[PDB]
């Protein structure tokens, strides 16, 4: 399903 | 024949309205299978197809634990980018993010993208290797060189090419009466005079899927790219799409003008023309 | 604040039909930014409930939406869209042209 790692900017 | 999932996240900051808003959506190719809505009374991944309501409850778990923390994550970002431009607190802004998979004919891994968006401008997209970034500006470049320090690429290949791929199987299978056929489009035509001197032929293209299509017209086996209107593919509401195209034409050479549907759904392509 | 104006599309799910029931469709898109007030018409009036579908976007960023509501076509009614965006001096009012 989606993605779980995304990292702040 | 080729297949893909694909989720769409938008943020949209709101100041003084209370925190904002984040709506997510997933994809198996053109059939929406899942939603979340930060505002929603729920706070819970949800459904949006009959197919993938059999999932269990550790799975909608997941989702939403999986999403909130999304959520969270483009929350801060929002703040974040507003410094990289320096905005003010006054207006709201808006990051849209967008990533999948595709896969071929066997359910092997094709092609993998991501790509974030600011204020409806690109922002920062993964390159076709999926292992550098490609950023748009100087803002850009700040992520950039940290996500690339972090190894942000990484991450995000090995789901990519990983568990993207997994659950695009699992789903095009356990939803294979939705996601696996080919609803052919149901064709027609109409005219209307302009006048005794001129008329308007449309060519209909009704309840087809996927929404891939191509509807063109033809003088005596020549194609008109340049004096034909032809309307935005569209969603019936069903799970299907529909579009046509037109032409206008002398009062004396409704036989002179063909139209073609073309969609993988049809053995062969039509050849329309009026009666 | 790249500012893009919405397209609209006033149809029908199915073949227009007097007294068969069906769905009335507006399909806005190609607009930002996400903020939209779109209403559907029943001569010149506006009917009460009009779902819509979840908020997403194309490759361009441009996001797209569908508003729909049930309704049985009548030789006599005039149906139509009504949207309103930040791009627009007005609104936009597109009628319902079955036929076509």
């Amino acid at each position: 399903a989606i993605f779980q790692s995304s990292m702040t900017k | 024949g080729s297949h893909s999932m694909r989720y769409f996240y938008t943020s949209v900051s709101r100041p003084g309205r209370g925190e904002p808003r984040f709506i997510a959506v997933g994809y198996v190719d053109d059939t929406q299978f899942v939603r979340f809505d930060s505002d929603a009374a729920s706070q819970r991944m949800e459904p949006r197809a009959p197919w993938i309501e059999q999932e269990g409850p550790e799975y909608w778990d997941q989702e939403t634990r999986n999403v909130k923390a999304q959520s969270q994550t483009d929350r801060v970002d929002l703040g974040t980018l507003r410094g990289y431009y320096n905005q003010s607190e006054d207006g709201s802004h808006t990051i849209q993010i967008m990533y999948g998979c595709d896969v071929g004919p066997d359910g092997r891994f094709l092609r993998g993208y991501r790509q974030d968006a600011y204020d409806g401008k690109d922002y920062i997209a993964l390159n076709e290797d999926l292992r550098s970034w490609t950023a748009a500006d100087m803002a850009a470049q700040i992520t950039k060189r940290k996500w690339e320090a972090a190894h942000a690429a990484e991450q995000q290949r090995a789901y990519l090419e990983g568990r993207c791929v997994e659950w695009l199987r699992r789903y095009l299978e356990n939803g294979k009466e939705t996601l696996q056929r080919t609803d052919p489009p149901k064709t027609h035509m109409t005219h209307h005079p302009i006048s005794d001197h001129e008329a308007t032929l449309r060519c209909w293209a009704l309840g087809f899927y996927p929404a891939e299509i191509t509807l063109t017209w033809q003088r005596d086996g020549e194609d008109q790219t340049q004096d034909t209107e032809l309307v935005e593919t569209r969603p019936a509401g069903d799970g299907t799409f529909q579009k046509w195209a037109a032409v206008v034409v002398p009062s004396g050479e409704e036989q002179r003008y063909t139209c073609h549907v073309q969609h993988e759904g049809l053995p062969k392509p039509l050849t329309l023309r009026w009666e | 604040m790249i500012q893009r104006t919405p397209k609209i599309q006033v149809y029908s799910r199915h073949p227009a039909e007097n007294g068969k029931s069906n769905f009335l469709n507006c399909y806005v898109s190609g607009f930002h930014p996400s903020d939209i007030e779109v209403d559907l018409l029943k001569n010149g009036e506006r009917i009460e409930k009009v779902e819509h579908s979840d908020l997403s976007f194309s490759k361009d960023w441009s996001f797209y939406l569908l508003y729909y509501t049930e309704f049985t076509p009548t030789e006599k009614d005039e149906y139509a869209c009504r949207v309103n965006h930040v791009t627009l001096s007005q609104p936009k009012i597109v009628k319902w042209d079955r036929d076509m």
